């Protein structure tokens, strides 16, 4: 019951992972109000960078 | 940042975290969720609490700077706070942006 | 005359031979500072020559900073050491003395606006932008700056001979431009 549940619950991870697959494949096809949206995913990247120079410090 | 996980505080929470994994009464994740908590805790600690001046003077020895990372080991050095000098031989300096 | 230029900078470049891990002698090695999204090199100093070399990852390297070829050779040397026992195979290849800066005085002030308005062909003269004359030699080739004081200051050099004899070729027209 409650291991059913954590299958629905691990169904729903992969329903969750699913639906940030799609924001990465509608944020790849943005990168596949223009200038705004090109800002906006250089700060992105920006910040992506910045955590990897973090996590390489530590 | 995790950056005040090597400090007094943060070793010694990190050796009781240790001791209860060893004896098996928390598990490893647990005990990162709690240094999480921590260096929240920590930061904001710092933020707004603390709000004193120091300043200090030595021979610097050695520097690197790696990953927005800046590492100084100096020798020698006095470290001034208000009410009273502070002397050292050698002190090692870890700096995050 | 009796006025001896003296060096104040040297740069030159060498090559390692080989291949090198930046962020590893940037990890290891003492006294650097790599930052690659600003800049792609590791920034190496020592104290004895006191230079500061500038290391790519490729294996090319350019000291600066010395105040002799000596010293510049074996602050070069010293930092191929440095590299080499970090564990990289470096060797000492095409060593080459780059860029040579002096300095000097010749104890008079000097007439700057005349010296333009003369040497037209040479020299330019803003004193609202920088308060010093840049005079281009053509033989040698060096670059000089005349200021009013009577500071003057030589670079472009790739060897001594050039800085002593665009000093000598300098001087003359310095006394004809003194200001009495």
């Amino acid at each position: 019951v409650r291991a059913q549940l954590k299958f629905f619950e691990q169904l729903d991870q992969i329903e969750k992972q699913r639906k940030d697959e799609q924001e990465r494949e509608i944020l790849m096809r943005a990168a596949k109000l223009r200038l705004k949206q090109k800002a906006k995913e250089m700060q992105q990247q920006e910040l992506a960078q910045m955590r990897q120079r973090d996590a390489n410090l530590t | 940042y995790q950056l005040y996980r090597n400090t007094t505080l943060g070793n010694s929470l990190q050796e009781s975290l240790d001791e209860l994994i060893q004896s098996q009464q928390i598990t490893p994740q647990l005990a990162l969720q709690v240094l999480l908590q921590f260096d929240k805790a920590i930061n904001a600690a710092l933020a707004q609490r603390v709000r004193n001046r120091v300043n200090f003077r030595g021979s610097l020895n050695t520097y690197r700077f790696c990953d927005n990372v800046w590492t100084f080991v100096l020798n020698d050095v006095e470290f001034r706070e208000v009410t009273e000098l502070i002397k050292v031989d050698k002190v090692k300096i870890v700096a995050c942006d | 005359s009796g006025i001896v230029p003296q060096l104040q900078n040297i740069v030159s470049t060498v090559n390692l031979g080989c291949k090198l891990d930046l962020k590893t002698i940037a990890l290891r090695a003492r006294n650097a500072e790599y930052n690659p999204k600003r800049f792609a090199a590791v920034i190496m100093r020592i104290r004895e020559p006191r230079t500061t070399a500038l290391i790519f990852s490729s294996g090319k390297m350019v000291c600066t900073g010395a105040k002799s070829e000596e010293q510049s050779r074996l602050a070069a040397r010293k930092y191929a050491r440095v590299v080499q026992k970090l564990g990289f195979p470096a060797k000492f290849l095409d060593f080459k003395i780059q860029n040579m800066v002096g300095s000097c005085d010749v104890k008079f002030p000097i007439r700057l606006e005349g010296l333009v308005l003369t040497h037209q062909q040479f020299s330019s003269y803003e004193p609202e932008l920088f308060p010093g004359l840049i005079y281009r030699m053509i033989k040698p080739r060096i670059v000089l700056l005349i200021f009013v004081s009577g500071k003057v200051v030589l670079t472009g050099a790739k060897v001594r001979a050039e800085i002593y004899e665009a000093f000598e070729n300098i001087y003359p027209i310095l006394k004809g431009f003194r200001k009495t």
